[PDB]
């Protein structure tokens, strides 16, 4: 549907976190999506990217591309302005064959999601920890 | 009184470290007193009193003797110091200097230096969640990373056994007298034919055609012996990681019926877990010294390459024997660290350091600019022998075997040089 | 921490879905984790990989790499047996620097989550749309 | 599962033999288990090797192979140590197309036994004879 504002709820390790991202138009080249947070600086801002495609002579998938820059502000530097430190980056894809149905898809959408919220992934994601 | 605390005795009067002490330590219970009095330089009540008063306290800390003592195996690491300390909230020397300036008539400054306390202190935690995990996962990257490495003396150490099977040849041709074979190895040396032809002494042709050869053996021996010690270092596998923790603190009344002090000290909990890989059967067998030291080997090497010799009129064909018999001697020393190596000991560190934090000042409530140091005198040091893993996944047998019997075919060689 | 079964509540459009995955066992070659529903044909079952990654002189950034393979069984191919279909592939990759603090990768796994949950993905990934 | 202490009862002509394995650990490198009675000289001690494998382009199937290493101690050699003589040699191997299922391979793995205590091969076995 249409871009707008995302306001998300149940953030962060303690889930109180909120967060609200407006859309940030489309790049016409790539034909990507952006989404952000309205924060004070762009380069700060955080932003969210999300892209589809069509299969060519090149590829006969469909690619669904999203990914997430999460800057770290340094807010003294000892310098009157901010400036970025660490980038996070979260990326995430996906691809499908011309005859993929629509559950299948649903299937791989909620599923993906609770693993997130899995307690395996979580000291995988935070703590940096292997299977063990 | 023949046996120490650390050593023990044999079937052939062996000196070697007790295992059963060595691995768990007598614990041993503290009486006596460390820093029972300190000394205030300053001024209180107006008035100039210096007076020596013991603070609250008290003495029980379980404690152990170190030992450093000889290796249990050849070429190998210094043996691990067990120590066992008994964690009694422990206390770090407070010096704080205050000034104080309110009221038209109270002033004073006091500095209580080496003040004691007792804090509330975690004295056991675990953190192999995280570790053991991240400990199997360096053995991967191991073949990758310094692969190249052992892969590469393997190949440097092949080429020194073929010239120890031509050299042979040369020496035992004077004996029976065939001198063609001797002619056609030094034709395969130099590039051109420049020989001497005079006719001289029939072991005199030996040292003309083994020229190139010494400079050879000698640039092999030279680089083998660094990186000989540099793979011993690899095996001794340990990784971990610090995290940051804070610790809080009350109930101090250093300032009697003055005021109160309080503060937050931020420590580090830092584990790291290492691992002992050597040989088996290697520590039933060793004395104080009994083999033949490397701190010379740099040196004894280069004494035969030189053209500057001591035992021409000594018989050389008695010193040229011994020579070799002590190659393949101090070979088949080296030859017995690669025939089985597994884990033998294994021992688990638990530490907590000190950083920098920050103290508050403060009197009955009123905001006070407060300036102090202080250090770390004891920490929690307990290092816990065990042989065990809970998921161990490891195999050098097979990766070394190829350099066993290399080792096996020289010293069978050299037996074949004898009288 | 343990591989251990991972039940998962809320599964598919519906949400009513359910799945378990048993560990698999780890890849030491590779270092990856592997996790599965339990099925009757491996090459049928669900599969679900995590990883992690330590810097390196190649790299100084932590990876860690989350790959989903949900094949499509074909149940009757005029063939006594069912047979691999549509191959469904989800990926999601992360990157951090080694100062990367936890609340930062603990911020990136929930709004992650969120997106998957937000009304713009789904038409992104159930029906394929752009972002108009 | 989680590589143990294996004992076996019942072995040897006899079958009052009885023999444990202790885990030896995993080769990484060619990812493969072993595990080893408790001996004297690892030289000497009994060996057990088993690996799975995963298809990959260069074979589509799954491969199992299990290697068994029982040498044979010469106790005086004339000697102080013992030497190894003669190395027992036994090798097993298994393959599987990606579409085999669960009972077909419990299938095999039953009857395989059965034709080890079957009174053929024991003639075949123990006193090297063909099929007469």
């Amino acid at each position: 549907a249409k871009l707008e504002t995302v306001t998300l709820g149940n953030i962060g390790k303690d889930g109180k976190q909120t967060l609200v991202l407006n859309p940030r138009g489309v790049n016409p080249t790539n034909g990507v999506a952006s989404l952000s947070q309205a924060g004070a600086v762009p380069a700060l801002e955080k932003r969210v990217t999300v892209s589809v495609s069509q299969p060519s002579r090149n590829r006969k998938n469909y690619k669904v591309q999203v990914k997430i820059q999460n800057p770290t502000a340094c807010t003294a530097n000892g310098s009157c302005d901010p400036s970025v430190t660490r980038q996070a980056y979260a990326d995430v894809t996906f691809s499908f064959t011309q005859y993929s149905t629509d559950e299948e898809r649903a299937f791989v959408r909620t599923e993906l999601a609770a693993l997130l919220a899995s307690p395996l992934l979580i000291d995988a994601i935070d703590q940096l920890n292997p299977a063990y | 009184p023949k046996l120490p605390r650390g050593l023990r005795f044999g079937a052939d009067n062996e000196i070697l470290n007790d295992f059963q002490e060595l691995w768990f330590p007598d614990l041993f219970i503290e009486s006596s007193d460390t820093h029972p009095w300190y000394t205030l330089k300053g001024r209180v009540l107006n008035a100039h009193l210096d007076d020596r008063l013991p603070n609250v306290g008290g003495r029980q800390v379980r404690r152990t003797p170190h030992r450093v003592t000889v290796p249990i195996a050849s070429s190998g690491l210094r043996p691990v110091t067990t120590v066992q300390y008994d964690p009694a909230a422990l206390s770090f020397l407070l010096n704080a200097r205050v000034d104080w300036d309110f009221g038209n008539g109270d002033s004073a400054n006091l500095v209580i230096n080496d003040f004691l306390f007792r804090t509330f202190a975690p004295k056991e935690f675990d953190f192999s969640n995280s570790l053991v995990p991240r400990y199997t996962q360096a053995f991967s990257a191991f073949n990758a990373k310094y692969g190249t490495m052992i892969g590469e003396g393997l190949e440097t150490i092949k080429y020194l056994g073929l010239l120890l099977r031509r050299l042979r040849e040369g020496y035992r041709a004077v004996k029976r007298g065939d001198l063609r074979a001797l002619r056609r190895v030094i034709q395969s040396y130099h590039n051109g034919k420049w020989k001497p032809a005079t006719a001289g002494n029939l072991w005199l042709e030996f040292r003309y055609g083994l020229m190139p050869l010494f400079y050879d053996i000698r640039d092999v021996m030279l680089d083998w012996q660094n990186r000989h010690d540099k793979i011993q270092r690899l095996l001794r596998f340990s990784v971990g990681h610090g995290e940051d923790y804070v610790v809080e603190f009350d109930n101090l009344y250093p300032a009697v019926a003055y005021f109160k002090l309080k503060g937050e000290i931020t420590l580090e909990r830092r584990h790291r877990h290492g691992i002992s890989y050597a040989n088996r059967e290697g520590y039933a067998v060793f004395d104080n010294g009994s083999l033949r030291p490397v701190s010379d080997w740099k040196e004894l090497a280069t004494a035969f390459i030189n053209p500057h010799e001591v035992a021409w009129e000594l018989t050389p064909y008695s010193f040229v024997v011994d020579w070799f018999l002590n190659v393949g001697d101090i070979l088949a020393q080296q030859g017995q660290l690669y025939h089985n190596i597994d884990i033998v000991d294994g021992f688990d560190r638990r530490d907590i350091r000190l950083k920098s934090f920050t103290i508050k000042g403060e009197r009955n409530g009123r905001p006070v600019n407060v300036s102090a140091s202080l250090s770390a005198v004891d920490l929690f040091y307990s290092r816990l022998h065990t042989s065990n893993l809970p998921f161990a996944t490891l195999d050098l047998d097979t990766t070394f075997s190829s350099f066993k019997h290399v080792l096996d075919s020289i010293f069978l060689l050299t037996q074949r040089v004898k009288r």
